[PDB]
């Protein structure tokens, strides 16, 4: 609560492994707009 | 009334309050830090007051070319044609010196992204795309997590803040190239290509990613917007001289008692940057050698130059450098002046593309050449063949890494070209 | 009736809304130099070597992909026109190997061509040149690719015109090398087109290696019989043998395409 | 070496067994969900990455698979492949030691970083050990020039080393445990050694340098 500027904020990245940020784009899969569409499938289509 | 000592800012007007880590950079801490306050009435506010705003505030890009922000959002400003629009914020990070968007990515994320929700809306976007370097692997996770949380939170997504519009931040992970910090380059390597700029007549806020308008921006620049538009765009412009405006965060590394990186006014002195929060250079300002002001494009200025230079972009300018990404790079008399400009040339022939002439054979070229000058192995007639060379690089390339390539090499001609034919006398003297 | 008025050289003319800055000058008779560009394919501007002044502005464009805009003088044979042509020849010729009485592509170069009517005459590079390894791509081109000038041609006609994606650029940088990455044939019933679009003796045609100088061959003009297409071709003979077959533009049947039976 | 052109080996071939685990295709679905309808090209960096952090390396049939998953030519695929310096086109050792030489690490003695890593493992720059636990190799600026010279192991940064400290690193990497990645000094991130020359006071709460109705 009070002012401490006197220890470091940010170890959560100590316990990250190698599917941490692909894990964390799969959860946030959940809310997401549609995306939009060309139309066509690709553009080799 | 006016400034004249553009120096010595104060916690209350720091925009990265949060730059040590040293409180929560997640949600509830970014919130009680100010972050996300009152977002849903700035998005009501309209994209044409944000925009008013960002121009009031004279802010220009944090990402090297420092070109004037409002402007180049409003570029976005024109009606909808089908296709959507994009905002895309330059996570990169690849210039030597620099390290300033990776202490906002992982200490102060929400400010990021409250700062993409804030353009975008400006912009008038559907979605938002940071490209982090991939060598950020837990800058990218600490994004994600505040991505996370402001979804979570309702900040982002639908209804965004409350406001009906309708927002997403999506993270792509870069693979190992600075090139790619080059925007149309960035551009391209969303889109699963190599990572190769793109010519300029067609721009990105025409045809950008997809296809579709964007606008490319540097992290620093995107995430100091919302308290731009929250603090009142004049308090901004109450910071540093006229054109160059605000604060800049500012990496000081190379021959200097504590490296850092510290936010600071606009139009400071060097010496005040180096000796108050670098604590000097060691051996004192008499030990200085040359200071590389902006990050490895910026040429080299002597310790003359450097005793009373101001910095920020006209200062800069005037001095034969730029500001470019407010990165130092401070040089001690102990320092082999030719080796470290060869190492920057090395570096920047190790991240040419190679995809246009000039660059891919030239900035080979100079590499080649300066790797003798360290040597001394040449005679003082190829001095002026680099010079050449290197301004036939410039204005010559797709994109500014010839430029960012040419200009070390300029700033170490220009100031030290006695040093070159010293070694190149020393080694004709040595070698008979 | 919506054409612009720009200037070559303070001559006027009108041209569609699109047109480059190649193109105008086109109208007015004046190639602008180039390499990487090519009308039939996409515009990739990479050579650099269509670099041109545009009055009033410092920074020169690339003519080939930069569209014209109102009042615009091209200034086409300008001295910071000539110095970009002289700096990009100048660092197309540093790495380039000294082929040209070995190489095929001598005579009918391009390189050459525009060396000697664009570049300076002389060099002042002093280091060792870049050698890269052959592709194989099959029995009928024969890729000596240190010669290659990275002009793109090849891969953008293969994508496009053949529509075979095999061709491409791998790394990046002064080693960034044209070809299939794998080893793979480069089969495609229009494959032998990447040697004419080749500006130099990087694509060279197998069968046609080290026989005739380009000079000396006598160019009568037909039509091709292996197909009911009629393509338009140009037959090259020499001392009363025919030396090798060559596509001969017509718009309206094969352009400047014929297939590999047709070569 | 790193050459530019692939050539087939026992190990290294189309016939060369790579798939994907199901979790790393669920993970591939939600990457290419972030790109609009039409234009699933834009997945090759990120999946292509999957790919690497799941075998390890590239091999061929990797870049093929990828190919195959996004319906790209896989030209397109070997021309990433070949772009991107942290894309493993061979075998790399289990701890990935990438140590920054250029400017501004190297006026702070990159090289006396260098000589240790190359005594302690008895290997030079560019090979594994015989282990194949430890590659070095030299990279550019990875954006942590403030901190003293600094490696990448992996995926984690180890910055401000000194010539011992990076030595403790490989020998606690040895024995299996991971190190606590950041700079190895006192300091935490990027502050100012000697001390705090910058904010040192209770950051202003929210809403504090407001206007009218923002
Ligand atoms: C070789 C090269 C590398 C660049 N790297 C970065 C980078 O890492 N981050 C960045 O923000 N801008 C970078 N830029 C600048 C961008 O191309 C672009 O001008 C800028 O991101 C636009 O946003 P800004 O106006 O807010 O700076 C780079 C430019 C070049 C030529
Ligand atoms: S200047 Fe260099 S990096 Fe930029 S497009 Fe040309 S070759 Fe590529
Ligand atoms: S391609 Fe042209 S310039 Fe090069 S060796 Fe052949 S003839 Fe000479
Ligand atoms: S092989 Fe020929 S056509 Fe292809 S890029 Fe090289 S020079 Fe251009
Ligand atoms: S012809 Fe325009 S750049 Fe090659
Ligand atoms: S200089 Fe080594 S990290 Fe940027
Ligand atoms: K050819």
């Amino acid at each position: 609560e009070p002012f401490d500027n006197s220890t470091y904020r940010n170890l959560q990245h100590h316990e990250y492994s190698t599917y941490t940020f692909l894990d964390l784009n799969v959860e946030l899969s959940k809310f997401r707009m549609p995306q939009p569409s060309s139309g066509r499938q690709s553009p080799r289509h | 009334p006016k400034k004249t000592s553009f120096g010595s800012l104060k916690d209350e007007d720091r925009i990265f309050t949060n730059l040590y880590g040293r409180h929560d950079w997640r949600l509830k801490g970014a919130q009680s830090r100010g972050d996300w306050y009152k977002t849903k009435e700035i998005l009501l506010k309209g994209p044409d007051w944000i925009l008013g705003e960002v121009k009031t505030s004279g802010l220009r890009g944090r990402g090297g070319a420092g070109f004037p922000t409002g402007l180049k959002w409003s570029f976005m400003n024109k009606p909808s044609d089908g296709r959507p629009k994009y905002l895309v914020v330059n996570a990169d990070e690849g210039e030597p010196g620099t390290c300033k968007d990776r202490e906002i990515i992982r200490h102060d994320p929400h400010k990021l992204v409250e700062g993409c929700l804030v353009g975008g809306r400006a912009m008038g976007a559907r979605a938002a795309y940071i490209y982090i370097r991939g060598e950020f692997y837990n800058e990218a996770s600490n994004l994600q997590v505040a991505i996370r949380e402001a979804y979570e939170a309702g900040l982002i997504g639908k209804n965004a803040c409350g406001s009906g519009y309708d927002f997403d931040v999506f993270v792509v992970r870069g693979a190992g190239a600075y090139i790619c910090g080059e925007e149309t380059a960035l551009i391209e390597s969303i889109e699963g290509k190599q990572g190769k700029p793109r010519l300029k007549p067609p721009f990105p806020a025409d045809v950008g990613v997809f296809g579709c308008p964007t606008t490319v921006a540097n992290v620093e620049t995107v995430a100091v917007s919302p308290t731009i538009c929250r603090r009142g765009g004049a308090w901004f412009a109450s910071f540093g001289r006229e054109r160059n405006s605000g604060t800049k965060l500012f990496n000081i590394s190379g021959h200097v008692n504590h490296p850092c990186t510290v936010e600071e006014e606009m139009s400071v002195p060097l010496k005040e940057l180096i000796e108050k929060h670098a604590g000097g250079v060691i051996g004192g300002w008499d030990n200085l050698l040359a200071v590389i002001p902006g990050g490895s494009s910026t040429p080299l200025i002597p310790k003359s130059v450097c005793e009373t230079v101001l910095m920020d972009f006209d200062a800069l300018v005037q001095a034969q450098t730029g500001l470019g990404t407010a990165a130092v790079i401070v040089m001690d008399r102990s320092t082999d002046i030719v080796k470290a400009i060869a190492r920057l040339i090395e570096f920047y022939k190790h991240e040419s593309c190679g995809q246009c002439t000039p660059c891919r054979e030239g900035v080979d070229w100079m590499n080649k050449v300066m790797a003798r000058f360290v040597k001394g192995d040449a005679r003082p007639a190829e001095i002026d063949s680099l010079w050449e060379i290197s301004k036939q690089i410039e204005g010559h390339t797709i994109c500014a890494l010839g430029d960012g390539a040419a200009w070390p090499v300029q700033g170490l001609i220009r100031h030290f070209r006695p040093e070159l034919e010293e070694r190149m006398q020393q080694f004709a003297l040595q070698h008979q | 009736s919506n054409l612009i008025e720009v200037f070559v050289d303070g001559q006027s003319v009108m041209v569609e809304p699109g047109t480059t800055v190649l193109q105008a000058c086109e109208k007015v008779g004046m190639q602008i130099p180039r390499f990487c560009y090519h009308e039939r394919l996409s515009v990739a501007g990479n050579c650099r070597m269509c670099l041109v002044e545009i009055e009033k502005a410092p920074k020169v464009v690339a003519a080939c992909a930069m569209p014209v805009m109102k009042g615009w003088n091209i200034l086409t044979n300008s001295e910071k026109s000539k110095k970009a042509r002289e700096g990009v020849m100048e660092f197309l010729l540093a790495n380039h190997p000294l082929d040209c009485p070995i190489c095929d592509q001598g005579g009918e170069c391009d390189l050459q061509d525009q060396s000697m009517m664009f570049g300076s005459d002389r060099s002042r590079f002093l280091e060792g040149k870049r050698a890269v390894e052959d592709k194989n791509i099959g029995p009928l081109v024969k890729t000596i690719m240190t010669r290659c000038i990275q002009c793109t041609r090849c891969i953008r006609f293969a994508s496009e015109i053949a529509g075979v994606d095999d061709l491409g650029t791998t790394g990046r940088g002064n080693d960034m090398q044209v070809g299939t990455y794998i080893e793979k044939m480069f089969m495609s019933e229009l494959s032998g087109n990447i040697i004419d679009i080749c500006p130099v003796g990087a694509l060279t045609s197998k069968p046609y290696a080290f026989t005739a100088r380009p000079w000396e061959t006598r160019k009568t003009e037909s039509i091709d019989v292996m197909d009911a297409v009629g393509s338009n071709i140009v037959v090259s003979t020499r001392t009363g043998e025919v030396m090798r077959i060559l596509p001969r533009m017509h718009e309206d049947i094969n352009e400047e395409w014929i297939s590999d039976k047709t070569r | 070496g790193a050459l530019f052109v692939h050539r087939d080996t026992p190990e290294n071939n189309p016939d060369t067994p790579f798939d994907f685990t199901p979790e790393n295709y669920k993970r591939i679905e939600a990457i290419v969900k972030n790109y609009p309808e039409g234009h699933k090209a834009a997945a090759v960096l990120p999946v292509l990455d999957l790919a690497q952090r799941q075998n390890g390396w590239l091999p061929i049939s990797a870049m093929n698979k990828v190919a195959e998953i996004l319906q790209v030519p896989p030209m397109r695929v070997y021309e990433v492949a070949t772009f991107y310096t942290m894309y493993n086109r061979k075998p790399v050792g289990k701890y990935h030691i990438q140590v920054c030489t250029t400017t501004p690490c190297m006026l702070r003695n990159s090289d006396s970083i260098l000589e240790a890593i190359q005594k302690k493992l008895g290997i030079k720059v560019g090979e594994t050990t015989p282990d194949k636990l430890f590659t070095l190799i030299e990279v550019e600026c990875l954006g942590a020039c403030v901190n003293a010279p600094m490696v990448q192991i992996n995926d984690n940064y180890y910055e401000d080393l000194t010539p011992k400290d990076i030595e403790e690193i490989i020998d606690e990497l040895k024995a299996g445990k991971i190190p606590k990645p950041g700079p190895r000094s006192g300091r935490f991130s990027c502050e100012p050694a000697g001390g705090l020359t910058s904010l040192t006071e209770p950051p202003k709460g929210p809403g504090f340098g407001v206007q009218a109705g923002l």
